[PDB]
RNA sequence: AAGGCGGCCCCCUGGACGAAGACUGACGCUCAGGUGCGAAAGCGUGGGGAGCAAACAGGAUUAGAUACCCUGGUAGUCCACGCCGUAAACGAUGUCGACUUGGAGGUUGUGCCCUUGAGGCGUGGCUUCCGGAGCUAACGCGUUAAGUCGACCGCCUGGGGA
């Protein structure tokens, strides 16, 4: 279910600086913290969320 | 000579000791004041009182374009990034934004080997 | 850690916000971490030994 | 001081104007418990002080005690191999005992002919805030300022 | 399988596990010799070279300081194709199978339940921490055994010498 292109649902998962957050704090289940970071990692490389604060 | 009134204060603060930079918003060096050439060297030098005269030193050497307001840049982990940061305040001076820049590489490369001490 | 100073609060509480930014976001941690090289044995060591402890 | 607190000798007041204050100062000023003949000094420096100065004696004191009475000062510590600077907001009856003891140190170490005449002048000065004993707070302020990160 | 494997994407490819039923019909287990794999350092040829850093140089420390600390820095660390065949190569625990009380978790399949809630009841694979009997010199191990048994292999026979 989870998509890259969602990035309403992917904001709720990083930080201020565009750090992933992790499993602890937001009490996600072990195999979609995975989907996520994937996702999260996709919608990076293409734009459409930050690596960083910086940029 | 020239005016700004709209600046930003680079602070380097390093375990050795902690460089001030005083800015325009272009990034252009306005004026710059060090502990380590403040009167003060090694075990003083890395202290948060001789960061605190760098950025007291480098308000007198900028007040010549009438900085009015700025924004601080906070890099790296020794004394001085804070107490730096009052000094300037004291100085006479109204902070916009705090925000802390310290370089975090994506583990690139290898950093020196441990000290055994 | 990015701050941002809202009006009629003092320097000192948007400090404070400032230091706790850094304490929420580990810079001096991290900065630590990195000084020195650690082996991959090291920090496998590392990580047991706090899971270990992680257990009251 | 380790497990055991203590309370205080609350010592009687000044013969002569009935205050407790003045007695902290005779005995400051006092050696080899020649009581009788501190009073007599502090006293007559007083009397000098009080007569050629616009009188008010109790309040010619406190005039001089005001200037050397320190706010804050720093209490050396180690900790991690290392003799930090911790500077200390400091409470009111010592802030008096200080302020006392300083005026004295400083009368003796002066040039006039007797003890009395320099902790007259001591007193002066300090009721003008100058001197050795404002000095020494002043000392104990700029020392205090320079540690104020570590507060 | 072990060595070991971590940004993202595609291509080629090995293994593991679950559900259901069909097929083959003991085709199985183990394995001296044999063959293959096998961290790092090291070797050969040609590339590459930011950072790190044996050697080496310089600055310090010290009674000395061929070190620990500092400033530099070559091989090396990286790529291709070959070589080497070793480590506290460790769970210091060979492989396979059967059997023997429990508790709390992690991970990953799958059947069921007003899915009516981020659940309720089962059933496989792997895994972590305790612990029962039993075992053990003790430490401890304890259904992932170091318990109860069987099949086959490797190895030990006082220390130094080695
Ligand atoms: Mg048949
Ligand atoms: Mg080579
Ligand atoms: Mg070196
Ligand atoms: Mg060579
Ligand atoms: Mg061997
Ligand atoms: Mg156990
Ligand atoms: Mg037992
Ligand atoms: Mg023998």
């Amino acid at each position: 279910e989870i998509d890259y292109k969602d990035i309403a649902t992917l904001k709720n998962y990083i930080t201020e600086s565009g750090k992933i957050v992790p499993s602890r704090i937001t009490g996600t289940r072990a195999k979609y913290q995975r989907q996520l970071a994937r996702a999260i990692k996709r919608a990076r490389y293409l734009s459409l969320l930050p690596y960083t604060d910086r940029h | 000579r020239k005016q700004v009134s709209d600046g930003v204060a680079h602070i380097h603060a390093s375990f050795n000791n902690t460089i001030v930079t005083i800015t325009d918003r272009q990034g252009n060096a306005l004026g710059w004041a060090t502990a380590g050439g403040s009167g003060f060297r090694g075990s003083r030098k890395s202290t948060p009182f001789a960061a605190q005269v760098a950025a007291e030193r480098c308000a007198d050497a900028v007040k010549e374009y009438g900085i009015k307001n700025l924004e601080v840049m906070v890099k790296g982990p020794g004394p001085g990034r804070e107490s730096t940061i009052r000094a300037l305040n004291a100085a006479g001076f109204r902070i916009t934004n705090i925000t802390d820049v310290t370089p975090i590489p994506h583990n690139g490369c290898r950093p020196p080997k441990k000290r055994r001490v | 850690p990015v701050i941002k100073v809202r009006e009629n609060e003092p320097f000192d509480v948007a400090l404070r916000r400032f230091k706790r930014s850094c304490e929420k976001a580990g810079v001096l941690a991290e900065v630590r971490r990195r000084e020195f090289y650690e082996k991959p044995t090291t920090e496998r060591k590392r990580a047991k030994a706090s899971a270990v402890k992680r257990h009251a | 001081p380790r497990r055991r607190v203590i309370g205080q000798r609350k010592i009687l007041p000044d013969p002569k104007f009935g205050s407790e204050l003045l007695a902290k100062f005779v005995n400051i000023l006092m050696v080899d418990g020649k009581k009788s003949t501190a009073e007599s000094i502090v006293y007559s420096a007083l009397e000098t002080l009080a007569q050629r100065s616009g009188k008010s004696e109790l309040e010619a004191f406190e005039v001089a005690l005001e200037n050397v009475r320190p706010t804050v000062e720093v209490k050396s510590r180690r900790v991690g191999g290392s003799t930090y600077q911790v500077p200390v907001e400091v409470r009111p009856v010592r802030r008096n005992a200080l302020a006392m003891r300083w005026i004295v140190e400083a009368a003796r170490k002066r040039g006039d002919k007797s003890m009395a005449l320099r902790l007259a002048n001591e007193l002066s000065d300090a009721a003008e805030n100058k001197g050795t004993a404002v000095k020494k707070r002043e000392d104990v302020h700029r020392m205090a300022e320079a540690n104020k990160a570590f507060a």
